């Protein structure tokens, strides 16, 4: 969360590449979810509240 | 042919250590409880534990334990049914992090 | 008639007529994709990156 | 085009909602040869849902 955006999508590309063929569903899952939290309220705001 | 619990579309199987057959091929099963969401043949034996829609274990509550077993497992397991595990896991950790 | 299979030997031999360094790993990339078609999957299990 | 397009405001908003719920429909009915005990279970949630 510390980073800048430019940097964060590399971490973040990084990370899945590397660590997911050794970790729990569970986490991967949780792990989609809290990076893909802030999309979901401006979709529902924006094409699905009205 | 071994004891059934239950007959009808879902079936419950409780078998001992014995080569159980019928007309057909015959093969070995180890001794315990296994249960089918259809009504197709069920068995203790290795390659019966990977179809979909079988659960098995080695009594009523080690059948339970291991009915989430794929839970835990790294991802790439499964095809189709990826979407609802993939969902109960998604509700439960949004409701009990994000309200309590 | 068809003849698609003498278009595309011909298209190849033309390839082959036009010799560069870069034709290798193109051969090599086809051979695997023809290679690839016939074993697949006795050696695809896990690792989605695979 | 452009009379509908003005006029296809008003119903998008049910029209978002609508394609989730026929796509959540139909991974239910994917989902179906399998667990054969899901469709009623689905229903009753569908209606509650309602």
């Amino acid at each position: 969360f510390y980073l800048t955006n430019d940097v964060s999508f590399l971490a973040h590309i990084q990370w899945m590449v590397m660590f997911t063929p050794l970790v729990p569903f569970w986490i991967t899952i949780a792990y989609i979810i809290c990076i893909s939290t802030k999309h979901f309220y401006w979709f529902f705001s924006n094409y699905l509240k009205r | 042919f071994p004891n059934t619990y239950l007959e009808g579309s879902v079936r419950v199987v409780t078998t001992f250590d014995s080569e159980y057959c019928r007309h057909g091929t015959c093969e070995r099963s180890e001794a315990g409880v296994c249960v089918s969401t259809s009504g197709r043949w069920v068995l203790n034996n290795d390659y019966y534990r990977s179809l979909p829609g079988v659960f098995c274990g080695v009594d009523a509550v080690n059948l339970l334990t291991n009915m989430f077993t794929p839970l835990i497992q790294p991802i790439g397991a499964l095809d189709i049914s990826a979407s609802i595990v993939a969902g109960g896991i998604v509700a439960i950790v949004v409701t009990c992090l994000a309200y309590y | 008639w068809d003849l698609t299979a003498f278009g595309l030997v011909a298209e190849w031999f033309l390839a082959y007529i036009l010799f560069t360094r870069f034709f290798y790993v193109l051969g090599l990339a086809a051979i695997m994709q023809l290679f690839f078609s016939y074993f697949a999957v006795h050696f695809i299990s896990n690792s989605w990156l695979m | 085009f452009m009379r509908f397009r003005r006029a296809f405001g008003e119903y998008s908003h049910v029209v978002a909602f609508n394609t989730l719920l026929f796509l959540m429909s139909f991974t239910v009915l994917c989902l179906t040869p399998v667990y054969s005990f899901l469709p009623g279970v689905y229903s009753v949630i569908y209606l509650y849902l309602t």
